[PDB]
């Protein structure tokens, strides 16, 4: 799901 | 195709995006704040749109997770069986921290950021404090003007910077998820891959006070009107249509050392999902005993797992299309154009040095710097560092206090105070720092930290079971306790008796160190980065590439049409699923348990006149070849007359080494269709009220 | 589409084929020993077809596995290396047993046959040996002319009886193999799969005496000179394109009760399967410690493998479809209907009732029978069994003798006592008389036979030791033994010491009479199968189905065109694979690991004019929609002009289990591309000499 | 492999 990684 | 192409960039792809297929003309998307591009919004990690006039948001599940797990308990469980608010008045608080940015203006302050870097001279950390002082004066000039929010932003290595003004909206609410089994359709088996069939969607409504500013929650506050919304496609979106999306995605790497590449290839990823996983297997195996600490976790495992199931794509695309040989070449092939510039190449060959020596000192202490930071991310010992931070930083004028810690950021730091209620039972908390503390003791001996071996007292499992029985008599469990320590003062915190808050003050002076030097490294950045970076670009331009900058959180724009793509000889994806394929997975067992009524809809071909003919079916998800990373999540896709025909929500299994090396023939953006949203919403989980609010029902 | 349409039904399937694409006209096709129909030969098992006017004959790797494993030894294994011939007089023998059956001419004698079954009356036993009298008289006239064989085929379950004779050619002569990496590749990994990569080819020659007749192999023997070859297509194939089979497909079961589906279902495929796979483990471990073991078992292995993955294949495939629910609702459909024709349609459900009550005899004795069945199967006491029977049968006239005990069988008896050599290793066939004793000693009493507990003398592990000590005194483990006992006398069987002989003299009376129950059985069947059937063929002409009967080792048409099929929404299989496909496949080990040649050949892109540009590359593999099953290995495939396109060899996964239930959207035909054997045989593994014979070189 | 099976 390409929601922000940290 | 390939590209995150900032807005200031449109004259250069204004030819490329009438060739796709664009019909509205390149001006009227080169005004952000009109129609159709004022209606696309940030929501701090993912994107968003307002569809209505009375401020209803769309935007992805698994952004809005957040906010249904908040609002649900074990005994009423929204995220797994849904949320629909029959009225505004019905719609529930997405919580304190929840956010609707709203674009208001941008502004070049290239020349100004990079006068006042010079002005620092020849010292590292005094030219971070200088760029710190520069951003801070900046942002607190520029939110003089009450509900608004500023960022600054850095592009290209730090060759241009640019702020960024936004209307901040604080008072969000959730007006409808769909069941999780909908709206998460093959949880983590499916995520990141194709075929997928999933409802990636939810509902916010912004609010806002009689005063028509920003505020807090409060049942005075009214919905926001936006100046403009998205409408949906009257037209059925196809094979080869063109599709352009605008968000804010977060991060990408395509401008690197190879030895930057390298370090993350061969740890910082598979350290990172080796520590997701084991957390993971804690935190299923414990909540499959306890349905509190089932839903309390729910969040928090759902990024565990879309980041560990990330890096573990990107590690196998690395080794799909030779990342490590193609960054090793690539460099070669710069540093020997460099080379042959002789005297004016010079520069640019002693930044690359400088950089190179700069990640060697990083690596010396990275198993220990990771460690700590996560050991302290628990979460009685991440409040209590905090909290405690915030009462050293309390002491200086608030223009000196650390970015994080100044007056405009509290309103953050209490509310994830308050959230955390609905996100910690202690009996879990105390496996995490257990796990924890067994990582540190397998450092060796010169990645440890005084401090924290001297409150530990020992090396050995007894050691690890006195320090958990230890800090088990905080107090920092409790809301009320939490926020107690997020108004008191230093001297209160460094004579107090709870164990989590005594961690807190012995480890600070280590922290505080370690962030200097942070600062120091990236003082020399500031130095070397943008040199390298701009002979990188000048590179590419020679070589005829696509020159962009890397994703950085703010606006960009991407565009291309739907298709699929062939991961190997002999099979192709095409670029649609339909709803025969979701009932096809199904199993009756979580996550692919589909609500009854979706099954029968389907089983008696109820497409509620929404059918596309040439598929035979309503559709589910498509792919298209935009180019998307974090953030993205959320944002609408939009169709040649800037008509909304889906919403981005993943990449498919091979897109995701694109983040370091961008490959053309397998990066595909994966949408959810515009109407298998409205799909659901009337044969599923009806939600008349919102498609009569969106003028389709 | 679906459809083994014998040749008698060109007139109904004349529109059909034009419309499909072909552009000969259907008088063309409707010479079967003219141009091209006549250049498709038999095999026995597989078809191949003539491919130049000097005999040269091409069929699929599989079909000539068993010719090439003959020629094969540990140290010059022809298998692994492949095969060419730079001239014929290089040709080796394929074996006594190989044959080339050449089509002469089609005969209905049903009116006969019918009145033949008809003059024994009342009794079950007697109608089948007057059916047999009738074929053997029959067969006997038409043999007369010197060279021919003729076969009695039952069509529609004895509606139709036609008569074929064929000229025998038996000195067949391999001229070329890839090697196995090739002709074998992906192994039985890949086997009823696509995508699929494999080179699925080989070349035999046919040869007849100086004078033109047939002959056993001789250095004298010449070339034959056949009336019709193939020609290779100077078209290229694409997507879309017209394309027919004509062959010798095996059987069919998509004319059957329910209950004979769910037997097979639940019963005789896992049981086979099941015990095909413990023999599999067996031989393949033992070939690990022994390649003379490895070499030897080759063949028996291959089909083995082939057998027990197809009925997993249709297992899952049953799953799949409900083929057991299908089955059930149109049993119900037609017994309906044919009650509601009152009168007329008793007959039909007096058949129906008494074919159901002759499966569940069959089923009493059904694990008794297979398990004698395969025990009786292994190897000495397979020849023992045989070389005993015939003894017996050679004490009666010849008109008398039991069907593959007459003259003209003494042939190929003699030819698989030879071949057995190749084929044969004490060691390893007594640990397959130990597993088949192992499963009979578990049979429960009322599945037992007297005879064979007496041999045995107990029921437990000594006793099976005791039984295999026995056995292995036996001298038919050499050729000249079992050619010795060929030729002997009963008496001469019955004074014999030998313990495998003794084994058949103390078991063939059971046999007999098993025999004699199974033959009353048929007979049984012979009255109510041909009425049953004929109403399940009327109801299906009634709902407008395609109406043409189960497989039956007589020649067929099928046609259709090239296209992939869609086997989980959201992807499709491509109608082509690849060079590429090949090398991606790669892993350097056994069944991935193409010859060196080959994997450079791909590599520096050398496609030796064989190209086709729609694709990019050379042509591997492709499917189209044309049904075909066991027994079509090798047919040609031939395109609108009735040129060579490529050779049948497999089926992909979801097809197999239309042989009891017909799906379209997954019944698929895996065709070899001629391209791919021209490329090949430029390439890889050079034959010039034969390119130059077919007018390719 | 679609060769005839017994
Ligand atoms: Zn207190
Ligand atoms: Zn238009
Ligand atoms: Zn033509
Ligand atoms: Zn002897």
């Amino acid at each position: 799901d390409r929601v922000y990684i940290h | 195709g390939e590209g995150m192409w900032v807005p200031q960039q449109l004259p250069e792809i204004a030819g490329p995006l009438k060739k796709a297929g664009l019909k509205l003309s390149p001006q009227q998307i080169s005004d952000l704040t009109g129609d159709p591009m004022g209606a696309v919004v940030a929501l701090g990690g993912c994107t968003a749109s307002f569809v209505s006039p009375n401020g209803l948001v769309v935007t992805n599940h698994a952004c809005a997770y957040g906010a249904i797990q908040l609002n649900s308990t074990a005994e009423n469980n929204l995220i797994k069986n849904g949320f629909n608010a029959p009225t505004t008045a019905d719609e529930v608080s997405a919580g304190p921290n929840a956010r609707v940015f709203v674009l208001d203006e941008i502004t070049d302050v290239t020349k100004d950021a990079k006068a006042a870097i010079a002005a620092a001279g020849d010292d590292a950390l005094a030219r971070t404090k200088a760029l710190e002082a520069f951003e801070k004066k900046l942002i607190a000039d520029c939110e003089a003007e009450a509900g608004f929010r500023c960022r600054l932003y850095s592009f290209s290595g730090g060759n241009t910077y640019r702020l960024f003004k936004n209307l901040e909206i604080k008072d969000v609410r959730l007006a409808y998820a769909p069941p999780g089994s909908v709206g998460k359709f093959g949880g983590d088996i499916d995520n990141w891959m194709w075929p997928r069939h999933t409802g990636a969607f939810a509902f916010y409504r912004a609010y806002v006070g009689k005063d028509g500013k920003p505020a807090a929650f409060s049942k005075d506050n009214v919905p926001y009107q936006p100046k403009h919304w998205l409408k949906f496609a009257d037209q059925p979106l196809g094979a080869g249509d063109f599709v352009m999306v605008a968000g804010y995605p977060g991060s990408t790497n395509r401008y690197a050392l190879a030895a930057e590449f390298d370090n993350t290839a061969q740890w910082t990823y598979p350290t990172i999902a080796r520590h997701y996983k084991n957390q993971i297997a804690m935190v299923e195996a414990a909540g499959k005993q306890n349905a509190d600490i089932q839903v309390k976790y729910a969040a928090t495992m759902a990024g565990w797992n879309n980041t560990s199931k990330n890096y573990d794509g990107q590690l196998e695309g690395f080794k799909r299309i030779d990342a490590a040989g193609q960054k090793l070449r690539e460099e070669a092939a710069v540093l020997g154009w460099l080379k042959g510039q002789g005297a004016k190449g010079q520069p640019a060959l002693d930044a690359h040095a400088k950089l190179l020596d700069l990640l060697e000192q990083s690596k010396a202490t990275r198993d220990r710097d990771l460690t700590l930071a996560l050991f302290n991310n628990t979460a009685m010992l991440g409040s209590a560092t905090q909290l405690y931070r915030l009462s050293i930083e309390r002491e200086k004028p608030n223009a000196e206090r650390e970015s994080g810690y100044q007056e405009r950021d509290l309103p953050a730091i209490e509310g994830g105070l308050k959230q955390l209620e609905r996100r910690y039972v202690a009996a879990m908390d105390r496996q995490l720092q257990e796990y924890w503390l067994n990582e540190y003791i397998k450092l060796p001996a010169d990645q440890r930290v005084a401090a924290v071996d001297a409150w530990l007292g020992g090396n050995d499992a007894a050691a690890v079971k006195r320090a958990l029985d230890r800090l088990a008599g905080t107090k920092l469990g409790s809301t009320e306790e939490r926020l107690k320590w997020f108004a008191a003062d230093r001297k209160a915190f460094e004579a107090s008796n709870d164990p989590a808050i005594q961690y807190a003050v012995a480890v600070m002076p280590t922290l505080l160190k370690l962030e200097q030097e942070r600062k120091t490294r990236a003082g020399e950045n500031l130095a070397a980065r943008p040199v390298y970076l701009q002979a990188l670009a000048d590179y590419k331009k020679s070589q005829g590439e696509f020159v962009y900058p890397d994703a950085n959180l703010s606006l960009r724009i991407t565009f291309g049409n739907v298709m699929g793509y062939a991961p190997k000889d002999g099979m192709e994806y095409t670029p649609f699923t339909t709803l025969e394929g979701v009932v096809a997975k199904e199993t009756g067992q979580d996550p692919f348990d589909s609500p009854k009524a979706l099954l029968d809809a389907v089983a008696a071909k109820r497409y509620g006149g929404l059918e596309d003919k040439r598929i035979g079916s309503v559709p589910v998800n498509y792919l298209s070849d935009l180019d998307i990373t974090g953030g993205n999540a959320g944002s609408p896709v939009l169709d040649a007359h800037g008509k909304l025909v889906g919403l981005a929500f993943d990449g498919n299994w091979e897109s995701v080494s694109s983040n370091w090396v961008f490959d053309p023939k397998m990066t595909r953006m994966i949408a959810v269709d515009g109407r298998y949203l409205r799909w659901i919403m009337q044969e599923v989980y009806p939600a008349p009220q919102l498609l009569k609010e969106m003028n389709v029902g």
